[PDB]
């Protein structure tokens, strides 16, 4: 007896609708009682309960929200999604030996927008340490797929970056993205030019943002 | 009001054991099972076990026997669980939850969680660098927290009365050094005019980082 979820993930607009389904490989239905419940979890929160048995509201959610089914099919309806809906979908059984379902990766689809770009050069105290690091903030851009190419003095760069992704942003639905170089502190000195150039689907030129170790 | 807590972070290495607690608050706690999930990144949650405080009575999932261990203590209201034979597929996030029954049938109430790392590398406290512009009407500041160990660490500006324009960027493992950073945009009005500071707290090694950040040159 498992939970099958479907789907992994499920992209939807604003204004939307939205269903995911979860399948019991056996009958855990006594309709009595049936014990079907679907939690939400935020990143950066604990899960939460949306709905219990089967079509019970929980205190404080939205009315948008809603379960049903019959037998070994359950399904939870977002009727008008908003930002605020993104997160991880999981069906719940609470009877005979509770079960998660794999979940449901809710993500917003909404209009294009290009990235803001900044960069900075490597902080004071850092340098005392021996080494220099060169950051770059990409964010508030859409759609999530974006690339960074670092130039040191003219020639690409592809040794020693680190990239990490925010997770959609639960307000304006765009992603940001935060591009770390780290070079020793001889390395760095040896060059002048630091430039952060970005490539995304908003343009065929790239945003570039740089600087000069002479200042 | 319910609430329930649960301890700290936790460093143990591989084989070792490890006890998180549950500390539950306004209800009966003897009256309610209490339950626990795994959270582990790319793995979804995962039902681990059950108990009933009032007697103690258990039941584990085929897949956690043996590995958890269920404990409570009616007399401060304290639900305990236990790992042993550590591996590195027990570090995650771990909750405890209470099931209700009358109004509600399902977990209402849930823990902030417990993280729990498995690993032999050495604690090592934050790296704390200020990022200022080097040279519009809205400007852009940083942090790079460099070389912890291990996660998590928690982030806020001027104590937190900044939270709009923040962004907080996922720590990334590069050979037993983690790394993050964070973003904050605000009005060119208001820096360097004002001051903004960000706070860095990371509980694993006792530690607290303050950088203040000032015009570059």
């Amino acid at each position: 007896v498992l939970m099958t979820q479907t789907p992994l993930s499920l992209p939807v607009s604003l204004g939307d609708q939205a269903s995911i389904s979860c399948r019991s490989s056996q009958n855990i239905v006594h309709s009595g009682y049936t014990y079907l419940e679907w939690y939400l979890q935020k990143p950066g929160q604990s899960p939460k309960l949306l709905i219990y048995t089967v079509s019970n509201r929980f205190s404080g959610v939205p009315d948008r929200f809603s379960g049903s089914g019959s037998g070994t099919d359950f399904t939870l309806k977002i009727s008008r999604v908003e930002a605020e809906d993104l997160g991880v979908y999981y069906c719940f059984r609470g009877s005979h030996v509770p079960t998660f379902g794999g979940g449901t990766k809710l993500e917003i689809k909404r209009a294009d927008a290009a990235p803001t770009v900044s960069i900075f050069p490597p902080s004071s105290e850092q340098l005392t340490s021996g080494g220099a690091s060169v950051v770059c903030f990409l964010n508030n851009f859409y759609p999530k797929d974006i690339n960074v190419k670092w130039k040191i003095d003219g020639s690409e760069r592809q040794n020693g970056v680190l990239n990490s992704w925010t997770d959609q942003d639960s307000k304006d639905s765009t992603y940001s993205m935060s591009s770390t170089l780290t070079l020793t502190k001889d390395e760095y000195e040896r060059h002048n030019s630091y430039t952060c150039e970005a490539t995304h689907k908003t343009s065929t030129s790239p945003i570039v943002k740089s600087f000069n170790r002479n200042e | 009001e319910v609430q329930l807590q649960q301890s700290g972070t936790v460093l143990a290495r591989p084989g070792a054991s490890v006890k998180m607690s549950c500390k539950a608050s306004g209800y009966t706690f003897t009256n309610y099972w209490m339950h626990w999930i795994k959270q582990r990144p790319g793995q979804g949650l995962e039902w681990i076990g059950t108990i009933y405080p009032g007697n103690s009575d258990t039941t584990y999932s085929q897949k956690f026997k043996g590995k958890a261990k269920l404990t409570a203590v009616t007399s401060t209201s304290t639900a305990y669980m236990e790992l042993s034979s550590l591996t590195n597929e027990d570090s995650a996030v771990y909750y405890c939850s209470r099931r209700n029954y009358g109004s509600s049938y399902a977990m209402d109430y849930w823990g902030q969680g417990t993280s729990v790392t498995v690993s032999s590398a050495k604690t090592t406290p934050p790296s704390v660098y200020p990022l200022a512009p080097g040279s519009n009407s809205m400007v852009t500041l940083g942090c790079l927290v460099k070389g912890y160990f291990p996660e998590p660490v928690t982030v806020t500006w001027n104590s937190g009365s900044l939270s709009s324009g923040v962004h907080t960027f996922p720590a990334v493992l590069q050979s037993d050094l983690y790394t993050l950073s964070s973003s904050v945009t605000v009005p060119s009005s208001t820096w360097p005019s004002e001051t903004v500071t960000c706070n860095v707290a990371h509980p694993a090694s006792s530690t607290k980082v303050d950088k203040k950040i000032v015009p570059r040159d």
